[PDB]
């Protein structure tokens, strides 16, 4: 879960 | 060695472009493959999230006829985001983040306007001889003209939708229409979305760096307005502050009308409209990435570690109650302990 | 200036100890207050988690009669952990962590034995003249003799239990009995538990550093066997690796039979049995700290940031699947970005 | 919760 927590990512673009 | 021997425009119209139109940099580059969408090697590259230039997708075939006059007459009168700058470099700025870093001031300003207003200013500079630069970056939406909608519908959704499915990617989040002046440059940065870069008018030199070159490109702190962008000035590299930039190696290519460049998520990309090559028009296709796999494999991949670092910076910033405290805590954590 | 003018033992038995019994260090120190448990200033210090030496608690009054002969005859025959070393420094080692760091080898070995066996070895060295050092560090439990149990029950539980309640601390987790040879030293480190250090026999010089001096004491990486301990050799400080140790300032004092030193959680403490002062006996009282407050106040306190840093190191170690990858990721995160 | 997560601590001693 911690890895899964740290692996999540946003979807930021320009 | 670079983007290779300039391609020859069919009909004996000579070289599509020439070397003197490319800017000069301190680093070496290997060519990104140019293949057919039917070529299994191309499907192999995309599946493995490595860049590839597709020559015959017909992705935006209907748009290949586009130009300022046609778009002005058919794009409608909604507002178009237009960035201005006194330099060829258009550094992106996250305004929601401009609150944090207070003593901060953009090198390029945003401005809304109607398409015809944009063409006017584009024209105003041209006929006088000014040094100002403009870059139109606007999301395609509900307010475009009927004909534009016809073109849009003509896009090769069959091919791309199948690409979306095969990769397990998320949803298409947007299509950014980009119209820039020759010589314009979007500094190296990476995006958190899979991208199908569809070139329509003019030529663009695209320099990509793998995610594993994070330590050579030095991105600004996550809470900084220029988050995800490299702090290194490609035109005048500060090797004292950014030592490992001397070790950076890129992948480049020049895209023209009809080409689609797959920019894998997290890959750095520097994009410039060839010098003295006229305006350029591009339309990208941003897709949310696939979800995190049910089973992690070790060691992690570069883009995953980049995801982890970003998170650590976010957690600390929120935990410390102030983004400016992230750096000091981080330094205190490693100094004399991990370095 | 140090632990102040040596206290005079009642009955005109002269100075309890003298300066030549203290080791010499490169840093300055201010005295920890010596007060009465009835003194509201003492209750003020504890409530604010600052060290204080209590002179009249009677916490371990029944143990003040303890000595090797009495304990040997009454402690029972359970096993007693005894650490050995060829130096006066007894660096702690977490064995569950010795798996990670492979090319690792302790400067002190642990060994089980009966109390009488310990007294034997203590005696063996004495009558010959050896250089070996022993430190008995064993938790008090179910297998101690009847008389020891009588003494234990005689402890001032009324006073300490009330201290436990007033601070909202967790449960008493243990009582470590510590019997060491003169000159022995427990290097600077911090504990994650509130501590009531009860001196019983001999004298100990206690040097404490506030949590906010984390950057001057350079603890080993969290996954290292010596986690929570300073990497700086107090006897020969490496100012090239640990620059800020030149800025460290301590709080010291010398405890004797009857004194109780409150070592607040997260406070660094260096503890040494005075040179040529005979053996020493201490019994500590480790309590889990109070739970995290329902409302966080900003900016955070030093000990909280220390808690945050520790967590970051733990998360990264588990996330990266390998503790040895923590340092490199951390450096990649700050180099040219936060430093 | 994130702060609460990062504020939690063990109870390691000697
Ligand atoms: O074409 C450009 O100048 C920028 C395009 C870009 O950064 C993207 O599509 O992610
Ligand atoms: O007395 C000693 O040598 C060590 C005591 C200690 O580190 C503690 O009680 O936390
Ligand atoms: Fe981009
Ligand atoms: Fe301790």
């Amino acid at each position: 879960s911690v890895v899964e927590y740290l692996l999540q990512h946003g979807a930021d673009v320009h | 060695s670079g983007s290779g021997e300039p391609r020859e425009e069919a009909g004996a119209l000579g070289p599509a472009w020439d070397e003197s139109q490319l800017r000069s940099y301190s680093f070496p580059t290997r060519p990104i493959p140019r293949l057919s969408q039917s070529d299994p090697r191309a499907e192999e590259l995309i599946e493995n999230e490595e860049p590839v230039v597709l020559t015959d997708t017909n992705l935006v075939y209907p748009a290949l006829k586009w130009d300022l006059e046609y778009l002005q007459e058919n794009i409608g009168n909604g507002d178009f985001s237009v960035y201005s700058a006194s330099t060829h470099k258009f550094l992106y700025y996250d305004e929601k983040k401009m609150a944090n870093f207070q003593n901060f001031k953009p090198r390029s300003n945003r401005e809304e306007m109607k398409f015809h207003e944009f063409v006017e200013k584009l024209q105003d500079i041209q006929q006088r001889g000014g040094e100002e630069r403009l870059y139109l970056q606007q999301t395609l939406n509900d307010t475009v003209g009927r004909k534009i909608v016809m073109d849009f519908l003509g896009f090769n959704w069959n091919w791309i939708n199948k690409q979306q499915g095969k990769r397990g990617w998320g949803q298409l989040t947007s299509n950014l229409l980009l119209i820039g002046m020759e010589g314009n440059v979007t500094p190296a940065h990476y995006d958190e979305q899979q991208n199908f870069f569809a070139q329509i008018k003019g030529y663009k030199r695209c320099i990509l760096f793998p995610p594993d070159q994070f330590e050579c490109l030095y991105p600004y702190p996550v809470h900084h307005p220029c988050d995800r962008q490299s702090q290194v000035d490609f035109d005048n590299p500060d090797y004292e502050r950014f030592p490992n930039f001397q070790n950076v190696v890129g992948y480049e290519t020049v895209v023209g009308p009809g080409d689609v460049l797959y920019i894998p998520m997290y890959w750095w990309h520097h994009i410039e409209s060839l010098l003295n090559g006229g305006i350029t028009i591009t339309v990208n296709f941003w897709y949310k990435g696939a979800p995190t796999p049910k089973r992690i494999e070790y060691p992690l991949k570069a883009h995953q570690k980049v995801a982890i670092m970003r998170n650590i910076e976010k957690m600390l910033g929120e935990a410390l109650g102030n983004p400016q405290e992230v750096g000091p805590l981080l330094n205190t954590m490693i100094k004399g302990r991990y370095n």
